[PDB]
């Protein structure tokens, strides 16, 4: 349905064994994205901290 | 915007993207050598930025 | 003869334009 | 040991290490060859290990 994939397509061994892939135009790795880390409310007895 | 993720931790793997083209395809090596081109003249580096 | 090109609509690699509705083929992205 | 040194972050780029010969080497297609062979039959997964 294409000729070309033009993408964040990331090259696997499973993939190149079905399809081309040129060298790589982008080095990245798999990464863990949070939420930040927002200021807590104070506690009760917060004051022996 | 809203500025209100982080990436934590460093990469789990190393790997890359590639522009992939269908098995036998004949732009494989004209695609293969561009990215190298864009690579090498610092191209791929420009755009990232 | 004219390339058909896969691509994602993934930010920041491929991305509607603001005013993509009055562009046409690869200028709306 | 003394273990206190320790690897911080992801890696900064990504490549490989590979089995060199001079340019239009005889020995080029069999180490190639060889290099894959013991890739796949686990040999080098165990080596590092």
């Amino acid at each position: 349905k294409a000729d070309i994939a033009i993408a964040p397509l990331t090259i696997t061994l499973v993939r190149e064994e079905v399809i081309d892939f040129s060298k790589p135009f982008m080095s990245l790795g798999i990464s863990i994205m949070i939420k930040k880390p927002q200021k807590s409310k104070p506690g009760v007895f917060s004051f022996l901290d | 915007k809203p500025c209100d993720t982080m990436k934590v931790g460093g990469n789990l793997d190393s790997k890359g993207y590639g522009i992939a083209t269908p098995k036998g395809s004949s732009l494989r090596t004209p695609v293969n050598l561009a990215v190298l081109k864009l690579s090498e003249q610092g191209v791929l580096d420009k755009l990232k930025n | 003869k004219t390339v058909v090109v896969t691509t994602i609509l993934e930010s920041p690699y491929v991305m509607m334009k603001k005013n993509h509705e009055m562009l046409e083929g690869n200028e709306r992205y």
